[PDB]
RNA sequence: UACCCGCAGAAGAAGCACCGGCUAACUCCGUGCCAGCAGCCGCGGUAAUACGGAGGGUGCAAGCGUUAAUCGGAAUUACUGGGCGUAAAGCGCACGCAGGCGGUUUGUUAAGUCAGAUGUGAAAUCCCCGGGCUCAACCUGGGAACUGCAUCUGAUACUGG
RNA sequence: UUAGCUAGUAGGUGGGGUAACGGCUCACCUAGGCGACGAUCCCUAGCUGGUCUGAGAGGAUGACCAGCCACACUGGAACU
C-alpha cells in the first residue's frame, strides 16, 4: 500500500536503495538437518 | 490386581562427539487403590522400554498410608526440593480436587476425597516426592493413642 | 517481613499498566487513516504487513493492523479501531475493526466471516 | 405526621404491600420509622393473605398517627373473621 | 455513673486550659499488632490547678469553646 | 538479649528430642511449670522435677516410641512481637483433633480442649504435634 | 434448546447405548456402534485427563436431554444442597418430568416423552403440566389426559417398558395410565456405569 | 388481560466459533517465507493436521464470537502466606534520641485479654427452612447473619500499670 | 522529588448575636495551638447499606433498589 522504506529521503537511485533496505535482505533457511537443525518440540509432539 | 498410571515422559539428552544421544524418561506411580504407594522412573532409549523400567521400580519401593473411609487423617504438609504441597481432608463427594502428577498419586493410593495446592515448582517428578513425603509422615489416631500411652474421645 | 515494618510501611500493590491507553477503557474507538502502508516484520518472519497510522477522537495518534486477505483504506477513510497485540511486528498495539464505517469486509470468505464482517453468503 | 399506609413492592401486575408506620413527607417505598404487617391482595386463599400487628398499630395510632382508607378497611376485616 | 476517661497532662500554658494525651491499645486490623494510638484533648480546668505530666481524669460537658468540650473531674496523681 | 523464655523451653525440647538425649534442663519460672504441667497430663513427656532454691532449674525428661521422638512438631504462637488471643468458638485444633494447642486462661493454663469445655479463651502459647 | 440431530453420532462417540432409539430394533444392526462417528473414527486417540471428564459429562447431558447452561444450574444447586454432589446431581435429572414420564414407561424414548409432556399430554396432581424441566416431588402422581389415553404411542410405549426393567422408586399403575413417583431415587438404584465424580472435578476446575 | 376451549396442517422457526500444543475436535485440494495466520510458543521457503477453500468433526446454541474492564489463577507485595552466601536483596562500621521488645518473685490494680447480660448495628441484599406465580427466573413469610461499637456484672493465667 | 503551618490564629474576661452551645462576632488581655500517631500543601473522589471476585484473609467497585450529603445557566445575597 506503498511500502514504507528505512531509507530516508531517496536522492539518486531508487532500486539501489531498496536493495539496502530490510526489505531486500539476504533470507537463509533453518536446516532440518545437520548444522543449525536441533529442534525441541517438533511441529505437532 | 493393582492400578498403574503414567505421570510423565520427557526427552533428556546427552552430547558426545558424534551429536546428541536423546534417551526418555517415563514416570509411573503403581498402587492398590487402599493405602498402597510406589513410585518409580524408568529410563531407556525407546519409550515403551522405560515405561517399563519405571513399573519395575515402582512395585518394589512402596510404602503404607493410613487412610480414613477414602480419605486423609489431618491436614498434611509436604516438600520436596522446590515442589511444597499441601493437602486437607474433605467431605465425601469432593472428589480428588488437586493438580497434575499430584491427582495420579492420590487416585491410585485410593484417596477418594481431597483438597491439594501445589505451591513452588510443580516439577512432575519433584512433586510426586513431595506428595508420598507428605502421605507417609502422616499419622492415625490409633498411633498417636500408643505415642503418648492414652486411648481417649480423642479417639 | 518483620510485622512492626509493615506496619510503619505496609505492602504496596504494585499497580498495572494497560497494553492499550490509546483506548482509554472505551471497547472500540474511531479514527481517521492519516497514512497507510506495508511494513517488514520482525526476525524471523519474513513479509509485508499492512497497517495504518491513525488519529483518534481522543487527540492520540497510533498504528494499527489489518486484518484479512487485500483492502481499500486509504487517507481519510473512518475507521473504528479495537485493542489486539501483534508480534511480528512493532509497535502495533490496536487491530482496525472491518465490516464496521468505511472498511468494508473481505471479499471471499467462507470461513470465520464473523471476524472479518462478510454477510452469510446466499444459498 | 406520621401516617399507617401500604409500600408497594412484588413483581409487575402482582403486587403486594407492606404496612409501614411512615411520615408521610416521604416516598412511598422510601424510609418508614416501623413496619407492622402486610397485605397480598393475589393470595391464594387457602394460605394467609393478610396479617397486621394489631398491637402495635394501636400504638401508634395512641400516639397520635393517621391510617389510610385502605389500612382502616384492612383492620376493620381482621377484626370480624379473626 | 457517668462515662469518664483517665489520660495525662502535656501541656498547660493556656489560661484556665490543659491539653491531655489519652493512650490507648489498639489491634491493628490487618497486622494483629497492638498499638499505641493516641487522642489529644483540650480539656477546661477550672483554678489553673493541673500541673505539666500529671496524670488526671475528665468528662465530656457541653462546648465550652472552639475546641473543648471536655472537662477535668478531679487528679490522681502529680508533681512528679 | 533473653526476650522469649517460653519459645526457649520449647526450643530446647525440640532441639533435644532431635538429638536423643534423655532429658533436658533450663532455668525454670512458674509459667514454664504450669505448661510443662499440660505437656506431662497429655502425655509428651514422661516427667519433669524442679530443684533449688535461689536458682530453681525444671529438668522435663523427653519421650521416645519406636526408637523415635513423640513430639513430632512444637510452634510458638503467641509471640511477644506479637500477641495471640482468641475467643471460644474461635480457638484453633491442631491436626484436626490429634495435637495439642496451650491456652492461658482466666483459669490457668490447659489445653485447647479443656477450654471448649469449661467455656473459656485467652492467649493461645503453643501447638504441639 | 434441543439436539435435533442424528441419535446415533452421539451414541458411537461415548462407546455406548444412550438409549436414543427405543428398542422396536435392537441396537447393532442400525449403526456401528464399535466405530467412532465420522471420517477419522476407526483411529485410536491417547484421550487426555481433561478429555475423559468432558466425556463422562458429555454422556449424562446426551441422556438426560439438558443443555449446558441449564446444566451447570443444576451442578450449583446440586452443590448448595447437603449431601454428595454426585449424589444429588443425579437425583436433580431423576426429578425432571420428560424423564419420570420415560421411566413410568409412557414415553419410548426420552424425546417422545418430552413431545407428550410439550404437548399438554401429561398432568401432575390433575393441573397440567407442559414443561420438561418439572421437577417432582415425592408422592406426586402424574397421569396422562383424557384425548392422549386414546393415542397409539402410549399403548405401544407401554408394552416396552415390560421388557425394560422395573424402576423400585416408582408406583406404576398402567391400566388407568398413572403412576406415583413414591421416593427421590439412591444412586444404587440408577445405572452404575455413570461415573459421577468427573462431572464435579470437571466444575470445580 | 392472565388462564381455559376449538380449528388447520410438520406445517411458519438454526446459527456462531473452533479442530498445531496449552484445548474437546483431521483429512484432501490451492499456495510456495508470497498471500496470510498468531493469546504465548511459533506456522508459511512445492507433499502446510498452524495460511485460503472444500469435506468431515468438537463445543456452545437463539445465540455465538472479538474487543474493553475487574478479581482470579499470581504464595508475582506473602496478615493468613515469600525472601536476602553465589539467582533481585544485609546500610562501609559504630554510637545513640523517639519507637519496638524485655530476666525472676510476692502483693495490688483490672487498661489489654476472656465470660455473661442489656442497648444498638434501618429495610432490601446474602445464607437456611417454608409459601406463591404450570416450572424457572421473579415475588414473598419466618429465621440466622450483620464477625462491629457502647454500657453493666464477673474472671485474673498471660500482657500492661 | 510537599516539613514546618497558624495572629480571630489558641485560650481568657466582658459586651453583642443565635431556636440553641460556641471566636459565632467585637474590644481589651495572655502567647498560645497544630505537626513524623504526617500538620500544611498538591492530586483524585460524592459517602453508606451494598455489588463483583476470592477457599478464606484479601483485592476491586459504589450502575439499578434504599439511607445520608451536595447542586439547580455561573457567581453573590437576602426576603417570605
Amino acid at each position: 500500500s506503498r511500502y514504507q522504506h528505512t531509507k530516508g529521503q531517496i536522492k539518486d537511485n531508487a532500486i539501489e536503495a531498496l536493495l539496502h533496505d530490510p526489505l531486500f535482505r539476504q533470507r537463509v533457511e533453518k536446516n532440518k538437518k545437520g548444522k543449525g537443525s536441533y529442534m525441541r518440540k517438533g511441529k505437532h509432539g | 490386581e493393582l492400578q498403574e498410571k503414567l505421570i510423565a515422559v520427557n526427552r533428556v539428552s546427552k552430547t558426545v562427539k558424534g551429536g546428541r544421544i536423546f534417551s526418555f524418561t517415563a514416570l509411573t506411580v503403581v498402587g492398590d487403590g487402599n493405602g498402597r504407594v510406589g513410585f518409580g522412573y524408568g529410563k531407556a532409549r525407546e519409550v515403551p522400554a522405560a515405561i517399563q523400567k519405571a513399573m519395575e521400580k515402582a512395585r518394589r519401593n512402596m510404602i503404607n498410608v493410613a487412610l480414613n473411609n477414602g480419605t486423609l487423617q489431618h491436614p498434611v504438609k509436604g516438600v520436596h526440593t522446590g515442589s511444597r504441597v499441601f493437602m486437607q481432608p474433605a467431605s465425601e463427594g469432593t472428589g480428588i480436587i488437586a493438580g497434575g502428577a499430584m491427582r495420579a498419586v492420590l487416585e491410585v493410593a485410593g484417596v477418594h476425597n481431597v483438597l491439594a495446592k501445589a505451591y513452588g515448582s510443580t516439577n512432575p517428578i519433584n512433586v510426586v516426592r513431595a506428595t508420598i513425603d507428605g502421605l507417609e509422615n502422616m499419622n492415625s489416631p490409633e498411633m498417636v493413642a500408643a505415642k503418648r500411652g492414652k486411648s481417649v474421645e480423642e479417639i | 517481613a518483620t510485622v512492626n515494618q509493615l506496619v510503619r510501611k505496609p505492602r504496596a500493590r504494585k499497580v498495572a499498566k494497560s497494553n492499550v491507553p490509546a483506548l482509554e477503557a472505551c471497547p472500540q474507538k474511531r479514527g481517521v487513516c492519516t497514512r497507510v502502508y506495508t511494513t517488514t516484520p520482525k526476525k524471523p518472519n519474513s513479509a509485508l504487513r499492512k497497517v495504518c497510522r491513525v488519529r483518534l477522537t481522543n487527540g492520540f495518534e497510533v498504528t494499527s493492523y489489518i486484518g484479512g486477505e487485500g483492502h481499500n483504506l486509504q487517507e481519510h477513510s473512518v475507521i473504528l479501531i479495537r485493542g489486539g497485540r501483534v508480534k511480528d511486528l512493532p509497535g502495533v498495539r490496536y487491530h482496525t475493526v472491518r465490516g464496521a464505517l468505511d472498511c468494508s469486509g473481505v471479499k471471499d470468505r467462507k470461513q470465520a466471516r464473523s471476524k472479518y464482517g462478510v454477510k452469510r453468503p446466499k444459498a | 405526621m406520621v401516617t399507617i399506609r401500604l409500600a408497594r413492592h412484588g413483581a409487575k401486575k402482582r403486587p403486594f404491600y407492606q404496612v409501614v408506620v411512615a411520615d408521610s413527607r416521604n416516598a412511598r417505598n422510601g424510609r418508614f420509622i416501623e413496619r407492622v404487617g402486610f397485605f397480598n391482595p393475589i393470595a391464594s386463599e387457602k394460605e394467609e393473605g393478610t396479617r397486621l400487628d394489631l398491637d402495635r398499630i394501636a400504638h401508634w395510632v395512641g400516639q397520635g398517627a393517621t391510617i389510610s382508607d385502605r389500612v382502616a378497611a384492612l383492620i376493620k376485616e381482621v377484626n370480624k373473621a379473626a | 455513673k457517668i462515662r469518664t476517661l483517665q489520660g495525662r497532662v502535656v501541656s498547660d500554658k493556656m489560661e484556665k486550659s490543659i491539653v491531655v494525651a489519652i493512650e490507648r491499645f489498639v489491634k491493628h486490623p490487618i497486622y494483629g499488632k497492638f498499638i499505641k494510638r493516641t487522642t489529644k484533648l483540650h480539656v477546661h480546668d477550672e483554678n489553673n490547678e493541673c500541673g505539666i505530666g500529671d496524670v488526671v481524669e475528665i468528662r465530656e460537658c457541653r462546648p465550652l469553646s472552639k475546641t473543648k468540650s471536655w472537662t477535668l473531674v478531679r487528679v490522681v496523681e502529680k508533681a512528679v | 538479649s533473653m526476650q522469649d523464655p517460653i519459645a526457649d523451653m520449647l526450643t530446647r525440647i525440640r532441639n533435644g528430642q532431635a538429638a536423643n538425649k534423655a532429658a533436658v534442663t533450663m532455668p525454670s519460672s512458674k509459667l514454664k511449670v504450669a505448661i510443662a504441667n499440660v505437656l506431662k497430663e497429655e502425655g509428651f513427656i514422661e516427667d519433669f522435677k524442679v530443684e533449688g532454691d535461689t536458682k530453681p532449674e525444671l529438668e522435663l525428661t523427653l519421650k521416645y516410641f519406636q526408637g523415635k521422638a513423640v513430639v513430632e512438631s512444637i510452634q510458638r504462637v503467641s509471640r511477644p512481637g506479637l500477641r495471640i488471643y482468641k475467643r471460644k468458638d474461635e480457638l484453633p485444633k491442631v491436626m484436626a483433633g490429634l495435637g495439642i494447642a496451650v491456652v492461658s486462661t482466666s483459669k490457668g493454663v490447659m489445653t485447647d480442649r479443656a477450654a471448649r469445655q469449661a467455656g473459656l479463651g485467652g492467649e493461645i502459647i503453643c501447638y504441639v504435634a | 434448546a434441543r439436539y435435533l440431530g442424528p441419535k446415533l453420532k452421539l451414541s458411537r462417540r461415548e462407546g455406548t447405548d444412550l438409549f436414543l432409539k427405543s428398542g422396536v430394533r435392537a441396537i447393532d444392526t442400525k449403526c456401528k456402534i464399535e466405530q467412532a462417528p465420522g471420517q477419522h473414527g476407526a483411529r485410536k486417540p491417547r484421550l487426555s485427563d481433561y478429555g475423559v471428564q468432558l466425556r463422562e459429562k458429555q454422556k449424562v447431558r446426551r441422556i438426560y436431554g439438558v443443555l449446558e447452561r441449564q446444566f451447570r444450574n443444576y451442578y450449583k444447586e446440586a452443590a448448595r444442597l447437603k449431601g454428595n454432589t454426585g449424589e444429588n446431581l443425579l437425583a436433580l435429572l431423576e426429578g425432571r418430568l420428560d424423564n419420570v414420564v420415560y421411566r413410568m414407561g409412557f414415553g419410548a424414548t426420552r424425546a417422545e416423552a418430552r413431545q407428550l409432556v410439550s404437548h399438554k399430554a401429561i398432568m401432575v396432581n390433575g393441573r397440567v403440566v407442559n414443561i420438561a424441566s418439572y421437577q417432582v416431588s415425592p408422592n406426586d402422581v402424574v397421569s396422562i389426559r383424557e384425548k392422549a389415553k386414546k393415542q397409539s404411542r402410549v399403548k405401544a410405549a407401554l408394552e416396552l417398558a415390560e421388557q425394560r426393567e422395573k424402576p423400585t422408586w416408582l408406583e406404576v399403575d398402567a391400566g388407568k395410565m398413572e403412576g406415583t413417583f413414591k421416593r427421590k431415587p439412591e444412586r444404587s438404584d440408577l445405572s452404575a456405569d455413570i461415573n459421577e465424580h468427573l462431572i464435579v472435578e470437571l466444575y470445580s476446575k
